[PDB]
């Protein structure tokens, strides 16, 4: 319901601007809070931050802030790169330079700003910036031809035409043109239909489809084609597809592996718990009866506090768990995001995959899903734009299996050089006239009549324009051999045969091309003699005249044509006699001319009419792909990743690409739920499973069984899945609540599931959520990565667990969207098969590691509790405890993490079946997760009580002295660097110039900065606590000879195991 | 093409050395041949080290010292006569060590105030708020302010040697050194100055426990005030329940005789630190040293068994992958 002012032109309307950010520019510090909260590390400390404000306590307020604004911050700000990223992405798109001119300004305009009901000019080769409403053509007819290749994904253009013509320049010169006005209704989202009325009793209708349907209305990312400038007004349509691409507005921060870390913090904060519990509990117990005031060492002022019953329990509480807080760590998140963010280079400043033209090889838009890249269990791909691209072409025809083609070849080179006298007419001028005489008839192109000059191109512009590039592309080889097809407006066909002969024929009468028949002919006259009839039709549709002559050499050969992708076309004539030509004549024309259900009398008799042929040959035609089908789709179906194409073209040549990309192998018995659609409505219900139930457990139990880690060999196989249109999807999905004996959606995703690969035709991007969401539950949860070319398939870049796009395939608006951008089909393996597995094997050691060095950190701090009287003193340096710990960690693990590949990316390129399938996500489950606590456990226990063991004697030093308290915390302190950091060091494999010396650089960093410390900067400071301490301790050689072992018997499981892993 | 560096496609120098057993292999060999000796040199040499102790703080009517255990008459003495059935030539040391003092606790280690003790000006006009029931008593500067210092080590002992004349024989001692060089020349010094030792300090009386001053400790100066060794000893927490702390050393004379010999010797203490308050226990040990130290056979075993352990598993390593 649109007003549509007159003497006006519009107000109150939601205009066009771009939508592909994730926070806003407001209300983004709301939002990335609660997005960071989700992460328990930040939410333990900023509830022990708050809980640190009812009482004194000793530590205080700003180290227990630090910690989490300093890690709040930073990732803070690598969000921010991201989203501002994304704003300066979109802007520049937003100020597109527009051609627009109605109310006063003549000048050309911005797309960011466009009112409703503007008239807007689109050039030629344009997209569009909008979606408007056009009557008003340049050109004659006000026909224009547009292609849909990013909204919907066909394949066939888009027919279109207007009443008016060029009134655009009377509405810059003067208001006159602005006289009518247009009404509308509350905008839907699918687009499918939108009506109104415009200032007079005119109904102006329009409705969407999946194959050609509106003319009025126009779209984005329409792209326009064979026309000068057009105009258009009622930009608000635009929205609709900002409509239908929100459904994924939010659901960013997410991760395969994070959220195993906050599952790994569970344990660990239970850890913390019980060591708070036992120290505090077995405290009390054990010596707070007698011991609280004998000792006589100390006096609490005002005896404990006033002995406050529960206070000095809970006081303590806290005093342990602060102490023991290092268990859980915080620090490992900066680290984690200078991994994440510094990682994201390797794939931007590359050449390993760079389009030679100016096109970028690649654009990073999050730092939150790298980890989980190489992790991927699913993929959803798309057909055209990213498999292919919006046409056709055709290539050795088969006359009786005939024609062929060759190349120059060094043996062969004198024949191809110059051709001989004799060799121009083997099987060529024998029958190919009438085949190629056939091929220019029998087809609704109507091409052009004017054009540029005839040379710009290889010969001529040359462009016909039909309504689907099927038969566009069989007049270009009728032009490629010698035949060309000119005009043929208000003549027959005039063509030429090889040289420059007009071959004249005139159209006596045209068949069409109807879905129940799936046969077009044609009735022409010819110039030197009788009547004749060409026909080509369908596989089984045409192969029904008995054709004994020729058969199995067209036959067979049409069967590999169609295995190997291509759209069999056969091609047939006839001879008709001049008497009972008028027969038929006025046969059809009484069917004709009859007003009285002619759909089924006309059908009738013209089906009839044809009931023999000649079969002259056929012709394959195949809609070329992107990049070798074999690499890219045998590869993933040897990683183990189950490849699902859902699509937006039509389902013939969907079953035609899918086949030639050889996921629908030769031996595939199909199942399809699309033709029993109209029929039957409650015949699906007990259809399913007695083509899925009965028939996979039959062959599943008639043959032996099919494994789950090994597949691909055994008749099982056999068994192919289904392919389902959008129709009975969303059939058997929302009314699937009427009967209940049999559930529907789960069987649905039963037949989906055990199987090659599935296809989904006629599917909306809306409509291919649903099946994204419909993996994303069963079984518990595996992942999904998805990749489309424009719009269509846009709204699942998010919804999939990673999103992957490709720039400039169809739409690019899809890529900055996405969470990756690659305009390379082929460039898809390197990605996922290397550079993201290498950041799974790199964070998942690298949590692995962090959890490690803070437990091996901290559990001798809590055993020597069971020595100090529980009074929580630490056996560390105050400062050494955080300072030198932080100042070492981080280091040499995020040199792991950035730069280390544990097997190098071209030995794993190579082979992906030893690559993928190791990896899963083993890497940090239960199996390894208990595997490495126990080296926390030995390592914690050992560096404790071995040097508690030598210290039985107080005679170390090589003359015989005391042993200071931090002497003895700074011995287990030292074993404890040294086997944490040569223990990483023997489990990493690549050993970079760069990174050898950080490792040997840390531990320098200890024994350097604890000499120097240990010296001079006692006095100058505010308090010191051990002064020359640290050499006091390494002058008896007793504790080199032990603190060795120790490190050694550390070390000696993890050898042991490096020695396993890496044999047999 | 333009930008590409090593650094950018992961294309550096890698070291990249790869391990397998018969690469550790020989390492388990060799480090057993080399464990295995090492550790049983260290637990045949700690071991001939000659150690003993006594524990003097009664517990027991049978001991001499237990009628001296109770608080009795001020200064309490007894006598603990003991044998030594072995002579040791090398240079002894002497250790008073103790059981069930939990030197380890934050508040007996917070109350360390290191700027009394470093000799600062600003110092010993006040001391610091981690000292919190030590700072002053009676509104007066205590010098050494500190609970570990108020709970110092001063029964003293006094051992003899008897021979053939059943009538006593002293052995000498020497004072000097019993610290570390550092944490006695450098660590701690005397207050801003003074060319005599009472000046020093004005309005500063002493630790409550402690009646007898620090300036007031011993004759020569250079181990009196807040240097004295065997306070300074005293200040360092050793950190376990149970530890030893040296009170003296006998070092052997410049001449070949030996220093300890094997017959009845004489102990006579000072009773002047009660211990049974809390169920714990007193006592002195006097021992020979070496390279390693006193009697501490965990190394060598630790040593024989590592060494060992690794040794027979490259045995089992190379005897199975020899299979091929
Ligand atoms: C510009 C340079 C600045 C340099 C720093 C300046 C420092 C000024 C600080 C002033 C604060 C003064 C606080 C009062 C003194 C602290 C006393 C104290 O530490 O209490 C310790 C008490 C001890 O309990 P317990 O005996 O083990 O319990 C036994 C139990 N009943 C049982 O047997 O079962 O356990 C407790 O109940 C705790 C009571 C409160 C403790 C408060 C201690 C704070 C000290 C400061 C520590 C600083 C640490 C670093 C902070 C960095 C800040 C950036
Ligand atoms: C009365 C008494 O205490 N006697 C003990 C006994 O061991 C003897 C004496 C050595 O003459 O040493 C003392
Ligand atoms: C428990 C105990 O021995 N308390 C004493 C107390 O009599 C006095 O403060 C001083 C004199 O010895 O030393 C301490
Ligand atoms: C004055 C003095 O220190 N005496 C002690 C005393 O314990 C011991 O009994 C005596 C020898 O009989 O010599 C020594
Ligand atoms: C000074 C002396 O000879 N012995 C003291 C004793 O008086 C005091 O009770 C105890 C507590 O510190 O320390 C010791
Ligand atoms: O009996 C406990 C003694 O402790 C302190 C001392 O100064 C005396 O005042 C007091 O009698
Ligand atoms: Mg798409």
């Amino acid at each position: 319901p649109v007003s549509e002012t007159e003497a006006y032109i519009a107000q109150r309307f939601c205009d066009n601007r771009i939508v592909s950010s994730k926070y806003t520019l407001w209300n983004f510090l709301p939002k990335n809070l609660f997005e960071q909260f989700r992460r328990i590390a930040n939410f333990y400390f900023l509830i022990i931050f708050l809980v640190q404000v009812t009482v004194d306590t000793p530590t205080s307020p700003v180290t227990s802030g630090l910690p989490l604004f300093f890690v709040i911050t930073v990732t803070a700000i690598k969000q921010g790169y991201e989203d501002w990223l994304r704003h300066r992405a979109d802007n520049e798109v937003n100020k597109s330079t527009v051609y627009i001119i109605e109310n006063a300004k003549r000048v050309r305009k911005e797309s960011e700003k466009i009112k409703v009901g503007d008239v807007v000019e689109v050039q030629a080769d344009e997209t569009f910036p909008c979606d408007l409403i056009l009557l008003s053509s340049c050109t004659t007819d006000g026909t224009c031809y547009v292609t849909t290749a990013s909204l919907d994904g066909e394949s066939n253009c888009k027919t279109h035409y207007a009443v008016r013509d060029t009134i655009a320049l009377c509405t810059a010169e003067s208001i006159d043109t602005l006289r009518a006005a247009i009404e509308c209704e509350q905008p839907q989202p699918d687009l499918y239909k939108f009506v109104g009325r415009i200032n007079i009793y005119s109904n102006s209708l329009e409705a969407v489809a999946r194959s050609l349907g509106p003319e009025n209305l126009l779209l984005k990312g329409a792209t326009l084609k064979n026309t000068e400038k057009i105009y258009g007004v009622a930009v608000y349509t635009g929205m609709e597809t900002k409509m239908a691409l929100n459904y994924q507005g939010k659901s960013q921060k997410r991760s395969a592996v994070e959220k195993s870390i906050n599952a790994f913090l569970i344990v660990y904060l239970f850890i913390l718990l019980t060591k708070a519990a036992v120290c505090t509990t077995l405290k009390y117990v054990w010596q707070s009866t007698p011991y609280n005031d004998e000792p006589w060492y100390n006096q609490k002022t005002q005896k404990e506090r006033e002995t406050l019953k529960v206070l000095k329990m809970f006081t303590d509480f806290l005093s342990f768990m602060v102490l023991f807080n290092f268990i859980i760590p915080v620090s490992m998140y900066v680290t984690v995001e200078m991994q994440k963010f510094l990682g994201s280079f390797f794939i931007s400043w590359d050449k390993d995959f760079y389009d030679e033209e100016i096109n970028e090889g690649a654009l990073v838009n999050t730092s939150d899903l790298n980890e989980e890249l190489g992790q991927v269990d699913y993929v959803f791909t798309d057909k055209t734009g990213t498999l292919t691209e919006n046409s056709m072409e055709f290539i050795e025809c088969c006359i009786d299996g005939h024609k062929y083609k060759g190349v120059t070849q060094e043996v062969d080179g004198l024949s191809q050089t110059d051709g001989t006298l004799t060799y121009f007419d083997k099987v060529d001028k024998n029958r190919e006239e009438l085949f190629l005489r056939a091929l220019c008839l029998c087809h609704t192109v109507e091409i052009k009549t004017n054009d540029a000059v005839d040379g710009a191109t290889e010969s001529a512009e040359l462009t016909y324009i039909s309504s689907s590039p099927d038969e566009i592309a069989l007049v270009k080889g009728a032009k490629r051999y010698g035949f060309t097809f000119l005009g043929n407006r208000n003549g027959y066909m005039r063509v030429e045969n090889q040289r420059k002969e007009i071959e004249e024929y005139e159209l006596l009468h045209t068949l069409n091309f109807d879905a129940v028949r799936r046969r077009m002919s044609v009735i022409v006259k010819t110039q030197e003699g009788d009547i004749l009839l060409f026909c080509k039709g369908a596989d089984s549709a045409v192969f029904p005249r008995v054709q004994n002559h020729e058969i199995e050499l067209t036959k067979v050969h049409v069967e590999r044509n169609a295995m190997d992708g291509y759209r069999t076309l056969c091609v047939a004539f006839k001879e008709i006699a001049p008497d009972d030509y008028e027969r038929i004549n006025r046969q059809l024309i009484e069917a004709k001319m009859a007003l009285q259900d002619r759909e089924e009398k006309m059908e009738k008799v013209f089906d009839d009419i044809e009931t023999n042929m000649n079969l002259i040959g056929a012709t394959a035609v195949e809609d070329k792909l992107q990049d070798q089908a074999a690499e890219t789709i045998e590869a993933l179906h040897a990683a183990g990743l189950k490849v699902w194409v859902l699509t937006g073209d039509k389902m013939e040549t969907a079953k035609s690409t899918c086949y030639a990309c050889r996921l629908f192998q030769t031996n595939t018995e199909l199942l399809e739920l699309t033709t029993k659609t109209i029929e039957e409505s409650e015949r699906k219900e007990d259809r399913l499973h007695e083509l899925l139930i009965e028939y996979r457990k039959k062959l599943l139990h008639e043959f032996p069984k099919s494994t789950r880690s090994f597949k691909k060999a055994w008749t099982e196989h056999q068994e192919y899945g289904l392919i389902i249109d959008g129709s009975t999807l969303s059939l058997i999905l929302n009314s699937s609540q009427d009967s209940s004996s049999n559930n529907y959606k789960s069987i649905f995703l039963q037949i989906c599931m055990k199987c090659t690969a599935v296809l989904c035709c006629r599917m909306a991007p809306l409509q291919k959520a649903q099946i994204v969401r419909m993996v994303k539950n069963l079984k518990g949860s595996p992942i999904t990565l998805s990749i489309g070319d424009g719009a269509n398939d846009v709204s699942m870049i998010l919804e999939s667990h990673v999103g992957i796009g490709i720039k400039g395939k169809e739409g690019r608006q899809a890529a900055r969207n996405s969470d990756y951008s690659v305009p390379k089909f082929k460039h898809l393996k390197k990605l996922l098969l290397a550079h993201g597995h290498l950041y799974y094997v790199r964070i998942a050691h690298l949590v692995q590691y962090f959890f490690y060095k803070n437990l091996c950190f901290i559990l001798p701090q809590f055993l020597y509790q069971f020595f100090c009287g529980f009074s929580q003193q630490p056996l560390y340096d105050a400062a050494y405890l955080t300072m030198y710990n932080i100042c070492f960690t981080s280091l040499p693990i995020l040199a792991y993490s950035l730069l280390e590949q544990h097997i190098n990316i071209d030995t794993l390129t190579s082979d992906p079946r030893l690559y993928m399938k190791i990896s899963g996500n083993a890497m940090l489950q239960l199996g390894p997760f208990l595997y490495w606590t126990f080296l926390a456990a030995f390592e914690g226990t050992v560096f404790f009580f071995g040097t508690y063991f030598l210290f039985q004697t107080a005679s170390l030093e090589e003359n015989g002295k005391v042993y200071g308290n931090w002497t003895f915390g700074t011995i287990v302190f030292t074993v404890l660097v040294f086997t944490v950091t040569l223990k990483l060091a023997l489990d990493t494999r690549f050993w970079t110039w760069i990174n050898h010396f950080v490792i040997w650089g840390s531990l320098a960093f200890y024994v350097f900065f604890s000499f120097f410390w240990g010296g001079i900067i006692w006095p100058f400071l505010k308090q010191q606590r051990m002064y020359f301490v640290f050499a006091q301790m390494l002058s008896s050689v007793s504790t080199w000879l032990a603190i060795i072992l120790l490190i050694f018997i550390s070390l000696f499981p993890e050898i042991l195991l490096i020695v396993l892993k890496n044999v047999r | 093409r333009p930008d590409n560096t090593a650094f950018k496609q992961q294309r550096l120098p890698a070291w990249q050395p790869i391990l397998t057993a018969g690469t550790v292999l020989p390492i388990f060999f060799i480090i057993g041949l080399i464990f295995i000796p090492i550790g049983i040199g260290i637990f045949v040499t700690s071991n001939n080290i000659r150690e003993i102790e006594i524990d003097y703080t009664g517990t027991e009517p049978s001991s001499p010292c237990n009628k001296c255990l109770s608080p009795d008459v001020t200064p309490c003495f007894c006598t603990i006569n003991f044998t030594l059935e072995k002579s040791f030539e090398g240079n002894v040391f002497m250790y008073y060590g103790l059981s069930n003092f939990y030197q380890n606790h934050r508040r007996y280690v917070k109350s360390r105030d290191d700027s009394q003790l470093n000799g600062d000006s600003s110092a010993l006009l006040n001391p610091s708020k981690e000292c919190e029931p030590y700072r002053r008593n009676e509104d007066k500067p205590i010098a050494p302010c500190g609970a570990i210092a108020n709970s110092m080590f001063n029964d003293t002992l006094e051992l003899f040697l008897i021979g053939q004349d059943s009538y006593p024989i002293p052995i000498a001692l020497k004072k000097k050194g019993i610290a570390w060089w550092t944490d006695k020349n450098v660590k701690f010094r005397n207050p801003p100055g003074g060319d005599n030792l009472e000046e020093r300090f004005k309005g500063t009386t002493k630790p409550v426990n402690w009646l007898k001053p620090v300036y007031m400790l011993d004759s020569d100066p250079d181990n009196n005030g807040f240097i004295n060794e065997d306070f300074i000893v005293w200040m360092r927490t050793a950190a376990l329940p149970t530890f030893r702390k040296l009170y003296r050393l006998i070092e052997r004379k410049s001449d070949l005789h030996p220093t300890l010999p094997a017959g009845r010797y004489w102990l006579n203490v000072t009773y002047n630190y009660p211990v049974h308050y809390f169920d714990g226990r007193k006592r002195m040990i006097l021992s020979t040293i070496s390279w390693m130290g006193g009697k501490n056979p965990f190394l060598g075993i630790a040593y024989i068994a590592v060494g060992s352990i690794s040794f027979l598993l490259g045995v089992v390593l190379l005897v199975i992958n020899h299979k091929y």
